[PDB]
DNA sequence: GCATGCATGCGCATGCATGCATAATGCATGCATGCGCATGCATGC
DNA sequence: GCATGCATGCGCATGCATGCATTATGCATGCATGCGCATGCATGC
């Protein structure tokens, strides 16, 4: 009749995903203990425990997952971009199969974070090079600042001037990245006469958000080499790794080496020698 | 506004209630025995009356009329609901769609927990699985409405039509959910179509297709599809409504899967549907904003004795034309005054299939067939198959029309060669003919009537009074039997013994002796004789009898002589 | 858009002169009863004659007839006022209502050929024929819809043409929710208006010979959508206005200017009781005498005509028979006995009449036709001059000249009155009750006394017993005779219409008597006015006699008397057959006789008057 | 814009809600001399426990804390109706009333410190000291003009913060008319309004020792102009909000928060 | 009381996130009408 | 009645006014803070 538009519908299906369910098995399956007295299933109480609590948040020793299987553990080492997302979605999966009971009217499903931990000695911060690039290192320092915590948004929602359309759930990606809006309104108009050009605006009261810090990082007085000026870094800090750390501590990180991401903008200031630097951090 | 929930559950309620109506004189549980049909492939559609809903609760039939399409998906999920309940036993025997349908809830059973998350994209569409359909029949209060006055008042409303049919499309198949296949995953994709034209789809929204980001692309599928029956009709006004000096409009109507193969071209039918607008897009026009074009929905249609009292006298000529209605070519030839054609319009009334012609407003293509955009539209004599034909002031007819008037008589098929058609045409109806004062009549034709006007007083003065009580208490001094007799009628066929043969043989010779004897005699051929047997075979079946009697051949013999004096 | 107005003279202003204009307390105003008809009605709009609007306030109808829309919009608002004030109950159902106009425009009337931009944005009347119009199409006006995702009704206004320019913002149909939730449309909940399209070209007869037609278009709304029809004479008043051009980044500078029409019209007791009851005979006696002073005697034909105008009464009964009810005449005599002003006057008396000489249309052209619309590939049918005619006249000149097929034609609507068209895709059952009149010449140019007339008519038995009626007429030179048609032509030439300077270029029952159109000794009697004859005439055909028994007999007798007689007359010879015809002839001219004064059955003396005619139209010396 | 809504259960359903609240018939309550009181005192605004409101009705409590916006619309909504119930007079004054909050918040009572985004769009209460105050100045909400060639008058309606995102169609001052005639405003007939910002930072007895301290932004609209002092110690309750950015094209992901405030009470 | 220390205080430079300003051309579609063809109607002789 | 004339009628090509579709990059401005300077206050001896 051309009026109405039903929409699209699919069925359940009859290697990233088999990666995933690797991740969730051995979530659910991980046991430690004994012949003797019986095994405990580490992992599966944590997550059930942390659920109920209200804690969205669990730690993962990678020891443990290359005991378990050797193959995933050391993908975690070489992309953990990808690999961290499909854990995630593991852990949110085995929190939902152990948590279906839940008091009536809170259905929603909310995300869990995942952190690393590690026996590995620590690498001295002056051996960050260009090949550690997109890989996990593991770090000791002095943090000697911390901003405040400000707001970051994950998923954003769009309008359109004219014909007040809306894109919905867009994605954003994780780290120092931006994004882009699109300058096409995607709707079919015969007929009617079309929106203009730019007409997305960015509607704040319908986003995610989440939290968000920078520390700055000094190299430790112990292993600062004799007559050199100490090195900085600086760190991301997100959800819940945020307020654990004060100023004037010392800590030892494990992170992603990685650059900022705000697009090809052009140099700035009256020294204008170096050429393709794009700012570093952890 | 009411919510729907509230009405569902009496939509339920209602269909699970009834018990009152039964046909053998009982009482019985109707709808619980059509569910239960429509369990199994029993039954693939369901007709509910709206007067019997109208016991109980007469606003749901307001909000019915006026909502009728909401009310109908409604009324289909509601069943949907209630079909597992009445399920006894499985299917026994099953074909490729139900095949599908078991596999897929099968499957669905196999891999969906009851606790976890289902997106609502998730879902199997409601149509797909579903196999049955609903259709209402208009309420016996509602009083049916004229093509002229339905207008923007009317679109969205429950309404009942009354016309004629023009013109029918050929049943072709309609989308209704197209089904799409990944390049890369076991996933299946549902796309529902409530548009004239629509999109294929591209890439796949399947879970495990995004997880990776593999970039599958869809492929649709024939067999997983769901189709329909579909056709298209045209339909106008009776002459009786037609205001002073206008023409009679045209409506178009879409009929369903069931409904399918009910009207023919030519037919008067009943119409129950709803009123519905396409939205058009195309070429540019003077005023702005939404415009669109009306259509209707269809969900149900529906389609001696004394011959001609008002006419006195002609008794034979009556019986002839009851044993040519009741069957086994009739001509009359008469002088101006005498009611020829009203004899005709009786006929063509009386007849199921039927056609009427007047002379050159109905020549050339009115008759045989011609192609129009491409499909082939027939005529009168093609309308009129395996009924009978009526074609008044025949001498009056051009040539070609009169050829091919013959060549249904003798061969009862047409034949057309010209640039565009070639084409051979069955036309199995019998032919009535009236004209005024030739040897191709008496060779072709069966029976000729020659009514020839002697101005006797008595009789004149008996036509005078009868006329005069036609005129003054307009009725007669003093058709569903006489339809319903010549139906079973028909029904039976006689067959002639071995020994009548012989004294039908004798009678033969000797008429044709009797013609040799009088030489101002002008034809007799095994034409007669099989007219003859013909006549009687038809006057047997009036009396049902298997075997051929007597009285029949005497009284053919004698209708035939009566017809040649 | 959030922009309001406070305060404006000029629209306050107007509003209250309407408001004023439309009151009728102190006046003889109308316009008070003709709301409470409309309310009566269920009809939505009202019609103001300019003239009065004029003469009440001259400065209102000046600025109206120079600046259209807001004043119209004035008007529409004082309706809703007033239409509120007397019953605001019956004012919920519709929107706004809407003003018609009517009276003399004065400069403004102007034909097809004569519209120029210096009329842009008045009001305009027209004058023209009609020759295409479009299938009727809704436009949405108001549209609702409802999201089962969750349970939420919404609904959107529309109003495209009622402000002067739209926006790509609106006329945009919504399909999504703010979470992306489908919408259901909800068709019956929406509001729909109907829309047409017409064009009207200048009149053939007005415009100038040899020259090209010009045209206008014209926009039907929803309530004028079924008053107009292809082939039709009408008058329409309304605004002329520019069409805006869709976006584009370079114009031509050339509008498209479309008239939007207001107005459509289709250009055309105690005194009647009295005179019937008293009159009886004399009213048929009277009407039969002063049908046309202009012509010379010829009683009978007179009576004939005066039958067409009454004529019978059609008859249905229970198997769908139909029993024709129309009378027919033929008309044969010497050149100069004035046919054809019997049939230009019966032309211009009778309400629906067309003239169609011999072979100025043929056979297609009288009936209908099919044709097959290139726009859409559809089968169409076009009505002929008889099927136009359903319930009239149609006058044939110089019938004799008609061919034989186009004869064979009119006999489907002689004998049933109904034609029957079919073509591959298409059949129908066209209604052309009618009546006919025909005049032929002698086929010796002038008529033979001493040979029978069936070798003068000329014409097949089965033509004559589809006629009614026969008349011969004859130019006898009697010197006495001549005298009296001189006096009668020259009284005629030597009048003049009074009010009217000599030498100068160029209602009561009874007429006023006149010296020279009637005569010193015509003062013992009168003629009727006819105004009045053309009411009687619609009264009498309005009512519906019955037939007495008392007649029945008698007429079957005389016809049978008449079938005996056959043999019996000797001496004369015989212009038209007697068939079954004749006794419907005499029962539908009794029937006639009976209407032709006003009572409820038919009696003997109608059915002598019909053997009288019948009588002296059948037989000749 | 001509799209209008039928059917909402969930606001009508909460609207009835607080009807059946602030009835105070058949209860000891006391909301109905407090109305009586401020349309004695010519003021606009209502302060509700909400501990009270918890005790009588519980899911409106959980809704209202949970989700703010929506909620406060329909409170405003029932303090109009209530108004012109009692005395339909006094509400043609205002255009519409407010409701302030009260009482123990419980988990929600938050720390300029433990502000997070796990808060927003939530009411919180929030104990700090004022350090930096704003001049207050007038915003326009409905403008009138007059044209002295046509002699006509005009009026606009302004609603930049009443709907959550605003385009350049709206917020437009005119000032030629539809011929090009000039107009000439008037400021008597115009409507404005009073807008203040603040800042509240954590109290130093409370801070951690040796750490820096922490800061929340506020917007005091009309009524609660003059109602905070720098250098003093308050307690505001709130919604918390992000705030919008004006157009472009690239977008770094980080929106500004600011606590608008709904109460302010001077501890 | 005079000599000295010094926490406070002010004005102009660069660095960096947001924010602001710019801005016709080429290709597609439906309406009007010519040109070849076959059917069919009407008109003579 | 048969032979001929012919006004009507239909389908596919081109020509021409309106109408439709497309579409990121570079430069400017205000907030934060270093560095040199002079006044002035407070603290000793
Ligand atoms: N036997 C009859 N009985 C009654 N009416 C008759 C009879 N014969 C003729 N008529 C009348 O005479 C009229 C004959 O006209 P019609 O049947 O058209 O003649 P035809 O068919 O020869 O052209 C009809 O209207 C009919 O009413
Ligand atoms: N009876 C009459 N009375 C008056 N005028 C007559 C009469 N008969 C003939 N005429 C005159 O003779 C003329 C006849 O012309 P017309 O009616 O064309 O004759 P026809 O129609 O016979 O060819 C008319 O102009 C009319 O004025
Ligand atoms: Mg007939
Ligand atoms: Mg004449
Ligand atoms: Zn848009
Ligand atoms: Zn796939």
């Amino acid at each position: 009749s051309g009026f109405d538009d039903p929409g699209i519908f699919y069925s359940d299906s009859f290697r990233k995903s088999q990666l995933q369910r690797r991740f969730k098995e051995f979530l659910r399956q991980y046991r430690v203990g004994t012949d003797r007295t019986g095994f405990t299933f580490k992992y599966r109480d944590e997550l059930k425990r942390h659920y109920n609590l209200g804690e969205y948040w669990i730690e993962v020793e990678m020891e443990d997952l290359a005991s378990f299987d050797e193959d995933l553990a050391d993908y975690l080492y070489k992309q953990p971009a990808e690999h961290l997302q499909l854990l995630e979605e593991a852990a949110k999966e085995v929190a939902d199969e152990v948590t279906r009971p839940r008091p009536s009217g809170e259905e929603v499903l909310q995300d869990i974070q995942v952190m690393l931990k590690s026996d590995a000695s620590p690498s001295s911060i002056r051996s960050l090079k260009s090949d550690m690039m997109s890989h996990l290192v593991k770090i000791p320092g002095i943090i000697i600042a911390a901003s405040a915590v400000r707001a970051k948004a994950t998923r954003i929602s769009i309008q359109c001037r004219s014909c007040r359309n809306t894109l919905t759930n867009i994605a954003m990606r994780p780290g120092l990245e931006g994004y882009a809006l699109p300058r096409k309104c995607n709707t079919d108009q015969a007929g009617r006469p079309k929106c203009p050009l730019d007409p997305y605006f960015i509607m704040p009261d319908k986003c995610k958000c989440v939290d968000f810090q920078t520390l700055k990082l000094q190299e430790l007085p112990d292993a600062v080499p004799h007559g050199e000026m100490p090195r900085h870094m600086q760190l991301y800090c997100d959800r819940y790794l945020c307020d654990k750390v004060v100023p004037g501590n010392r800590v030892t990180i494990m992170g992603i080496y990685s650059i900022k991401k705000f697009g090809l903008t052009t140099s700035r200031g009256r020294d204008r020698v170096g050429v393709g630097i794009r700012s570093s951090y952890i | 506004l009411k919510d729907y929930a509230l009405e569902k559950e009496k939509v339920k309620k209602f269909l699970q209630e009834f018990y009152q109506d039964d046909e053998l004189g009982k009482k019985q549980f109707k709808y619980g025995n059509q569910l239960v049909r429509l369990a199994h492939r029993e039954q693939v559609a369901l007709y509910v009356d709206l007067d019997d809903v109208a016991e109980d609760d007469p606003e749901l039939v307001d909000s019915i009329c006026e909502n009728a399409r909401r009310y109908a998906k409604l009324f289909a999920d509601a069943v949907q609901e209630l079909l597992p309940q009445y399920k006894e036993r499985e299917v026994v025997n099953k074909d490729v769609l139900d095949v599908y349908i078991e596999h897929r809830l099968m499957m669905e059973q196999r891999s969906r927990d009851p606790g976890m998350v289902r997106s609502p994209q998730n879902q199997y569409p409601a149509e797909l699985m579903r196999r049955f359909e609903l259709y209402f029949q208009g309420p016996s209060s509602n009083k049916p409405r004229v093509i002229r006055e339905v207008r923007a008042d009317s679109v969205g409303k429950l309404v009942t039509v009354r016309g004629i049919v023009t013109r029918v499309s050929e049943v072709k198949p309609k989308m209704v959910v197209a089904t799409y296949t990944c390049d890369q995953c076991g996933a299946e994709t549902y796309q529902p179509i409530q548009s004239p034209t629509f999109m294929p789809l591209i890439m796949c929204p399947s879970q495990e297709c995004q997880t990776n980001r593999s970039g599958g692309r869809l492929y649709l599928q024939t067999r997983g599809s769901r189709f329909i029956k579909f056709q298209e009709m045209k339909m106008q006004e009776h002459s009786d409504q037609v205001p002073v000096g206008n023409i009679p409009r045209s409506i178009t109507v879409l009929v369903e899967g069931e409904n399918t193969r009910i009207a023919q071209p030519g037919d008067h039918v009943s119409v129950t549907g709803i009123f519905l607008p396409i939205l058009r897009t195309g070429f540019r026009q003077v005023v702005q904003g939404l415009l669109s074009e009306t259509y209707l929905e269809a969900h149900r249609i529906v389609k001696a004795a004394s011959i001609a009292p008002e006419i006195y006298g002609h008794e034979d000529v009556k019986k002839a034309l009851l044993l040519l209605l009741v069957g086994g070519n009739i001509c009359l030839m008469g002088d101006p005054g005498v009611a020829k054609s009203q004899l005709l319009s009786y006929i063509d009334r009386l007849a199921p299939r039927s056609q009427y012609t007047t002379g050159r407003g109905s020549s050339g293509v009115g008759l045989t067939a011609a192609v129009l955009r491409l499909t082939l539209e027939g005529g009168a004599l093609v309308l009129a198959d395996q009924g009978v034909c009526c074609i008044d002031e025949f001498d009056k007819m051009a040539e070609a029309d009169r050829t091919a008037i013959h060549e249904v008589m003798e061969q009862q098929t047409i034949s057309i060669a010209k640039a565009g058609i070639l084409t051979t045409l069955n036309a199995r109806c019998s032919i009535l003919a009236a004209a005024n004062p030739p040897a191709a009549l008496l060779s072709r034709f069966d029976l000729l009537w020659l009514i020839q006007d002697r101005p006797d007083r008595d009789n004149d003065l008996r036509l005078a009074q009868h006329i005069t009580y036609v005129h003054q208490h307009s009725r007669q001094p003093p058709m569903k039997l006489m339809r319903r007799y010549i139906a079973m009628c028909r029904e039976k066929q006689p067959m002639v013994p071995e020994s009548l043969a012989d004294y039908i043989t004798a009678a033969y010779v000797e008429m044709r002796r009797e013609a040799w004897a009088s030489k101002d005699a002008t034809y007799t051929s095994a034409r007669t004789l099989l007219a003859i047997l013909r006549l009687s075979t038809a006057l047997a079946r009036l009396r049902m009898v298997d075997v051929v009697e007597k009285e029949d051949v005497n009284e053919a013999i004698r209708l035939m002589e009566m017809s040649k004096d | 858009a959030g922009t309001v107005v406070l305060d404006d003279v000029e629209l306050r202003e107007a509003q209250r002169d309407y408001l004023d204009f439309l009151d009728d307390e102190e006046d003889q105003g109308i316009y008070q009863s003709k709301v409470r008809e409309l309310i009566s009605d269920n009809q939505y709009r009202l019609i103001v004659n300019v003239n009065d609007l004029r003469r009440k306030n001259e400065k209102r109808a000046n600025r109206l007839l120079n600046n259209a829309f807001e004043e119209l919009v004035a008007f529409q608002r004082a309706l809703k006022d007033f239409v509120a004030s007397i019953d605001a109950t019956y004012a919920k159902q519709y929107e706004e209502f809407y003003v018609g106009l009517e009276g003399s425009f004065g400069s403004k009337h102007v034909s097809p050929r004569t519209l120029t931009s210096c009329f842009l944005s008045c009001v305009v009347c027209v004058e023209g024929i009609v020759t295409k119009c479009s299938l009727v199409r809704p436009k949405v006006v108001r549209s609702v819809h409802y999201c089962p995702a969750t349970k939420k009704t919404i609904e959107r206004r529309y109003s495209d043409l009622t402000t002067l320019v739209a926006f790509p913002s609106s006329s945009v149909y919504p399909t999504k929710d703010e979470e992306n939730n489908p919408l259901e449309t909800e068709y019956g909940l929406s509001v729909y208006k109907d829309h047409q399209t017409i064009t009207i070209q200048e009149m053939p007869e007005k415009a100038p010979a040899g020259q090209l037609p010009r045209s206008v278009d014209v926009i039907l709304d929803d309530d004028l959508v079924d008053k107009a029809k292809p082939g039709d004479r009408v008058q329409v008043v309304g605004t002329y206005r520019c069409l805006p051009g869709k976006k584009g980044g370079y114009t031509s500078g050339t509008f498209r200017t479309v008239l939007i029409a207001c107005n459509v019209k289709q250009m055309s007791i105690a005194k009647i009781k009295k005179f019937s009851k008293t009159r009886s005979k004399d009213i048929f006696d009277q009407l039969a005498k002063s049908l046309a002073p202009s012509i010379h005697g010829h009683d009978y034909v007179k009576k004939a005509i005066l039958c067409l105008l009454l004529g019978g009464v059609e008859r249905d009964l229970e198997n769908g028979s139909h029993i024709r009810g129309d009378i027919n005449i033929l008309l044969i005599g010497d050149p100069s006995v004035a046919k054809s002003q019997l049939l230009r006057y019966v032309l211009c008396t009778a309400p629906r009449a067309i003239p169609t000489t011999g072979r100025g249309s043929s056979g297609v052209g009288l009936t209908a036709a099919v044709t097959t619309d290139q726009e859409t590939g559809e089968r169409r049918l076009e009505a002929g001059a008889m099927v136009l005619a359903d319930r009239g006249v149609v006058c044939i000149d110089e019938f004799d000249k008609m061919s034989d097929m186009d004869r064979t034609a009119i006999h489907e609507v002689m004998e049933q009155g109904r034609v029957t068209i079919a073509k591959a895709g298409i059949h129908a059952r066209l209604n052309a009750r009618c009546s006919v009149l025909a005049a032929a010449n002698p086929v010796y140019g002038r008529y033979d006394q001493y040979k029978t007339p069936m070798e003068n008519i000329g014409l097949q038995d089965s033509l004559l017993s589809r006629f009614d009626l026969l008349f011969i007429m004859l130019d006898q030179m009697d010197p006495e005779q001549d005298r009296e048609i001189s006096d009668h032509v020259l009284r005629m030439h030597r009048y003049r219409a009074p009010g009217e300077q000599d030498g100068d270029a160029m209602t009561q029952i009874y007429e006023k008597h006149d010296n020279l159109l009637h005569g010193t000794k015509k003062k013992k009697e009168k003629m009727v006015s006819a105004a009045f004859m053309k009411k009687y005439i619609h009264v009498a055909k309005i009512i519906k006699p019955v037939l007495t028994q008392e007649s029945a007999t008698y007429i079957a007798e005389e016809y049978s008397r008449l079938r005996s007689q056959d043999s019996m007359s000797s001496d004369t010879a015989r212009t038209s057959p007697v068939t079954a015809r004749t006794l419907e002839t005499l029962i539908r001219l009794a029937t006639a006789h009976a209407k032709a004064r006003m009572s409820k059955t038919v009696d003997l003396q109608d059915a002598e008057e019909a053997v009288e005619l019948v009588q002296y139209a059948y037989f000749k010396k």
